[PDB]
RNA sequence: ACCUCGAUGUUGGAUCAGGACAUCCCGAUGGUGCAGCCGCUAUUAAAGGUUCGUUUGUUCAACGAUUAAAGUCCUACGUGAUCUGAGUUCAGACCGGAGUAAUCCAGGUCGGUUUCUAUCUACUUUCAAAUUCCUCCCUGUACGAAAGGACAAGAGAAAUAAGGCCUACUUCACAAAGCGCCUUCCCCCGUAAAUGAUAUCAUCUCAACUUAGUAUUAUACCCACACCCACCCAAGAACAGGGUU
RNA sequence: UCUCUUACUUUUAACCAGUGAAAUUGACCUGCCCGUGAAGAGGCGGGCAUAACACAGCAAGACGAGAAGACCCUAUGGAGCU
RNA sequence: GCUACCUAAGAACAGCUAAAAGAGCACACCCGUCUAUGUAGCAAAAUAGUGGGAAGAUUUAUAGGUAGAGGCGACAAACCUA
């Protein structure tokens, strides 16, 4: 039968680097030609409505760094770097679920031999490398983007509200005290076998156990989404994202930032590009980093109080 | 829970582990070649190639004296050390210990390796040799190649 | 980064954690640059009340930056034996505590037990830090030049 | 963290924290809702056999970063409505309590050293 | 605990038959270009895995013959010869240990 | 004494909760012997809490300090194939009593072995749309003779539970936790009122209708059928999950 | 001991190699609610439920396993004490 | 021959304080108040310390005697080959 076979499997010892020089060439080669997307075919731009949404991003998360403001206080930001985002696909209203339309959006690059066949098919009908994760966000009509453009981390701006959702670092198959937080019984007082037992799970008189008993087993190795993240400091050269709080994740790990859906932040995004940040047609060049109004900005002369 | 950590366990604690891995980096400072578990061979390579590095940066170094007599319960072996397998490397930085994988063992079925240092005047192990040169997808990536070439 | 200052104020141990890169700090003044035989003085809140009580309008001494920033080696008593933490044990390593006034011989041969030898020559556990240190300084000197 | 129980030692210039007891004065009750009471609560302080309130001018463990880490617990009396007991306070007290400003304004008049 | 009944036969199937207990079919045996006796992917070979054994068994013998009493090692490298074969001039400082047997094909 | 002496483990407490109102509260009404904060009556709503301690052996019972509360019943007077017997179901003894003695005590006390490798059903994040206290201008205003203090709105600080983090505090270090940090967004049916005949007045409707008067036919994680020897991993019991340019 | 648990090592835990039990078993193709019955139903009536097969943990039930109950009662069946 | 008692000949108890002692701490030794592990275990009665004694009412090697309507008993109806 057939055996299991890889890529460099019957190469020589003069050909292996070849192949990788020549792959990593082709790869930058096509990023590169997907740099100025509006000087070719792009679709027509629809104007800001206040009844419609817009397309997230996906980064990476670097690290957590500190960060204090004006008035003396101390935050928390986290670094969201975003490597290579682009579009995949669009999928319009009649196709998906008859209520708003969808965007394929992928992750990092990688390479072209540890992916499958109709994956290899389709990122080389489209013109872009493979991709880790491939997200989906729910759009509306008028936000119709052309798939194969390139999306910065300036698509945001210090003063809104976003939310970041991934995978959470998992903890196994762990007890029950660590997990859902239960009480423990006390310790030398002479107990036998109990120190981290639940006990009672349910009643004599049902003869059974309801299925929403929190019982031991894998916790963590789910996807969280996480609400009320203010950014407070959008970079340009380096594209990093300064979004207050905490992301669900450990570090060097694909998330998932897109728009509030909260109440409180229902119509804030008017005074942003709804389509996207396009380098090319803005006809200015933004600085390297994007502050607030409110942040103490390093180049800061010692605020002193009155 | 153990993310980001190694440092496997063998012995009864720390200490039986450290002796173990002294006795197995003795016994390949000596013989040259033995064959153990892939996690013994393991550790026993990680701390190979820091002693070595530690030979090479001197030896009248206080410091190095120590640390080669504390992990060599032979005595010998320190002068050997620091004449023979410290002046073979001088050109090399980090590159040694080669590791080649077994079978298994004739009696409980064990994962085991054998690793040794470069050069050797003990014959050397079937190292898996690649394909030749020659074959068609080699030669087509060669005329791709020569291609690629003459058309820049 | 922060760091913790040890003070005496009428009879009463104040400890302030400062930042060294906040926007509330004015100025870092040093008043007497010098070394101790131990990295971390995490042992002076069991120590003597007058070891560490320090005038508060005291004069900083002025030297040159070439004195290889000498250390001073003067040895801290201790309180009896209601202390904070076990500074006996051998993996603090602290040589600048008084065993001879303070302790008896019983107490040090039954706290030299947990002694690890063997940890003083783990070798992989060290960290060697070179080149990330000649890159650091690449950089603060690419920074500071233009 | 001052919570119940805990012999802490009065810093006041009164008759009652300075005078020598049997029994050193220990907390019973906390005006929180949980049972965790930091730099500027009142606690209930048992002196002599008696029941008087208390505030927490300082206690020992770290709070945030810009906060003094006292080696003891400093507490100074109190009664119910906004009238302290002892007259001098020689221990120094933290300038993290001026931020009330309307019922600790006596507290932080008689006082002498901040830190 | 104590069972209140007994497993059937077709129990004891379902549990033991199940292909999660079966023991897979490897699809990583090959040949081998030398001597070739069944071999296979990230594995060396048996059989110039205990030729090679051998013959370090047999220097190491021959070392041992030669030093005789235990607490040695030279300060200087080996280098092992076989039939004939007169000492090169870059191999003076070096210990000479011949053998008793033809050189082989694999060893150069 | 109706299965249960070829065996139904008996009071509490730790952990875990489920259901019900004859409801302490925040949600919404009407009256008052309701002058305003303190109270009572009758209705709908269970999404939660029901503290910190002492001693007596307690589910009983006694006393100190809070807010809206330290609520009730059933689940084998819930839960000993999870945990302890402080007594309650023995063999010893002491005090007092009945008894010739022996012997006994719903009279009291000292200590009095707590055994099971999960066979079967069933479980192993149900992914999520929280609750509330205080203060500030209104507030010292209606009100009494005086004490005193709100109805509602805006803003700022806070308590429990849930979803995450190591970079700043701790456990102490190529990692993992809390003592540190961020967020938690919508209601729930009982009245107050126009026109109208039956019943030409009047009538809010188990008539045909109009206002608070139904939130919602809500929104984000996650949706590519197959390259897999081997190595690594923030993924992990195996398996499974991701990378190897 | 707790508020509020935590950082590590061993036994042990999960897989690989073999010797290899004990108690226990009427047969099982073995889900839940309401109601009934020798009075507490996975096998009875009406409904809800359903491709099949293993591994890794907890006890809610099968009035689960060990002792023809030591507590209450019968026996013209016994024995000890006075 | 384990255990209650008796008989004849022997052995054992470092060191310090030794108040003269059926004195104290404490090796070896005699017994086992409590915690933790298992109850088809190492064991049909185990594992370390916290334990009392350890110059004498102490322990032990050898040999003999007291047996059921009884032996023995510093009296537990305790022991008389699980
Ligand atoms: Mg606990
Ligand atoms: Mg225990
Ligand atoms: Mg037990
Ligand atoms: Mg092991
Ligand atoms: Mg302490
Ligand atoms: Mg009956
Ligand atoms: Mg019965
Ligand atoms: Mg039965
Ligand atoms: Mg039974
Ligand atoms: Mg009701
Ligand atoms: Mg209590
Ligand atoms: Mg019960
Ligand atoms: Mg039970
Ligand atoms: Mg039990
Ligand atoms: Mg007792
Ligand atoms: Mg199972
Ligand atoms: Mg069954
Ligand atoms: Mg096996
Ligand atoms: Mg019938
Ligand atoms: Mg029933
Ligand atoms: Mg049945
Ligand atoms: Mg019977
Ligand atoms: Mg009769
Ligand atoms: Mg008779
Ligand atoms: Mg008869
Ligand atoms: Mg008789
Ligand atoms: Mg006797
Ligand atoms: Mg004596
Ligand atoms: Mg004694
Ligand atoms: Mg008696
Ligand atoms: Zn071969």
């Amino acid at each position: 039968g057939k055996s299991g076979t890889w890529w460099d499997e019957h190469l020589s010892e003069e050909n292996v680097p070849f192949i990788k020089q020549l792959v990593s060439d082709e790869d930058k080669a096509q990023l590169a030609s997907k740099l100025c997307p509006l000087k070719d075919e792009p679709w027509p731009i629809h104007p800001w409505e206040p009844g419609s949404f817009r397309v997230g991003l996906i980064a990476l998360k670097l690290g957590m760094m500190p960060l204090w403001t004006k008035d003396g206080q101390k935050h928390v930001v986290t670094l969201l770097q975003v490597q290579d985002c682009h579009v995949l696909k669009y999928t319009s209203k009649e196709n998906c679920n008859g209520k708003m339309a969808t965007l394929s959006v992928g992750g990092k690059t990688v390479s072209r031999f540890r992916k499958a066949t109709s994956i290899l098919e389709f990122y080389r009908e489209l013109g872009l490398p493979p991709k880790q994760t491939v997200k989906i966000f729910n759009i509306t009509d008028n936000a119709a983007i052309k798939p194969g453009t390139p999306l910065y981390a300036a698509h945001f701006r210090p003063g809104q509200y976003v939310d970041v959702t991934a995978k959470t670092i998992g903890k196994g198959f762990q007890g029950v005290m660590k997990r859902w937080g239960f009480k423990g019984q006390p310790a030398t007082h002479g107990q036998t076998k109990t120190h981290r037992r639940p006990g009672a799970v349910a009643t004599g008189d049902i003869g059974r156990v309801w299925p929403g008993t929190k019982m031991p087993g894998k916790m963590g190795n789910i996807y969280r989404t996480e609400y009320g993240l203010k950014v407070w400091r959008i970079n340009t050269k380096h594209n990093i994202i300064y979004v207050n709080g905490s992301v669900p994740g450990h570090k060097n790990c694909l998330v998932k930032v897109k728009d509030s859906k909260l109440p409180a932040y229902k119509d804030l995004g008017k005074n942003l590009p709804f389509p996207t940040y396009f380098p090319d047609g803005d006809e200015e060049e933004l600085p390297e980093d994007l502050y607030d109004e409110n942040v103490c900005q390093p180049g800061a002369p010692s605020i002193t109080f009155a | 829970i153990s993310h980001g950590r190694v440092f496997r366990r063998m012995g009864l604690g720390p200490e039986s582990r450290i002796h173990l891995l002294r006795n197995l980096l003795t016994g390949l400072v000596r013989h040259e070649r033995i064959e153990a578990p892939w996690a013994r061979v393991d550790e026993m390579r990680g701390y190979a190639e820091k002693l070595i590095d530690y030979g090479k940066l001197g030896d009248t170094n206080e410091r190095a004296m120590r640390m080669a007599d504390f992990w060599l319960t032979e005595k010998d072996l320190i002068p050997k050390l620091f004449q023979v397998l410290a002046p073979r490397y001088k050109d090399q930085t980090g590159g040694y210990t080669r590791m080649l994988q077994i079978p298994n063992r004739s009696l409980d079925r064990a994962k085991m390796a054998v690793i040794e240092y470069k050069g050797n005047c003990l014959p050397p192990l079937p190292l898996p040799r690649r394909d030749s040169h020659l074959t068609l997808l080699n030669q087509l990536l060669q005329g791709l190649r020569q291609d690629l070439r003459q058309s820049q | 980064a922060t760091f913790i200052l040890r003070n005496v104020i009428e009879g009463q141990g104040v400890e302030i954690c400062f930042e060294l890169y906040n926007p509330r700090v004015q100025e870092i003044q040093v008043v007497k640059l010098e070394k101790r035989l131990d990295d971390s003085l995490l042992y002076l809140r069991d120590a003597l009340p007058e070891y560490s009580t320090f005038d508060v309008n005291m004069k900083p001494v002025v030297q040159e930056p070439n004195q290889k920033v000498p250390v001073n080696e003067l040895k801290v008593k201790m309180k009896p034996k209601p202390w904070s933490k076990r500074w006996e044990r051998p993996n603090f390593n602290i040589k600048g505590i008084r065993f001879d006034l303070c302790l008896t011989e019983q107490q040090m041969k039954e706290a030299q037990k947990w002694n690890q030898p063997w940890l003083e020559f783990d070798m992989m556990r060290e960290y060697d830090t070179s080149k990330i240190e000649a890159a650091i300084w690449k950089e603060i000197e690419a920074s500071k030049r233009s | 963290a001052i919570q119940k129980m805990t012999r802490v030692r009065v810093v006041d210039n009164s008759a009652l924290g300075n005078s020598p007891y049997h029994r050193a004065p220990r907390c019973i009750h906390v005006y929180k809702k949980n049972g965790v009471g930091k730099v500027g609560d009142q606690i209930l302080l048992a002196i002599k056999g008696q029941k008087k309130k208390a505030l927490i001018v300082g206690h020992c463990m770290p709070g945030p970063r810009m906060t003094p880490r006292f080696d003891s617990n400093n507490v100074v009396l109190i009664e119910d409505n906004g009238n302290p007991v002892g007259t001098r306070i020689k221990t120094p007290i933290p300038t993290s309590l001026r931020k009330r400003e309307g019922e600790y304004s006596k507290v932080l008049a008689i006082a002498q050293n901040f830190v | 605990a104590a069972p209140k009944n007994r497993r059937t036969i077709e129990v004891n199937r379902c549990r033991r038959r199940n292909p999660q207990k079966l023991i897979k079919v490897k699809n990583n045996i090959d040949v081998c270009p030398e001597c070739g006796h069944l071999k296979q992917k990230h594995v060396l070979c048996a059989y110039c895995y205990e030729k090679v054994c051998k013959e370090t068994a047999e220097i190491r013998r021959q070392i041992g013959k030669q030093e005789g009493g235990p607490f040695k090692a030279p300060t200087i490298e080996t280098v092992v010869l076989y039939t004939g074969e007169t000492p090169s001039e870059q191999d003076q400082g070096k210990r000479i240990i011949e053998r008793d047997r033809k050189r082989p094909s694999w060893f150069t």
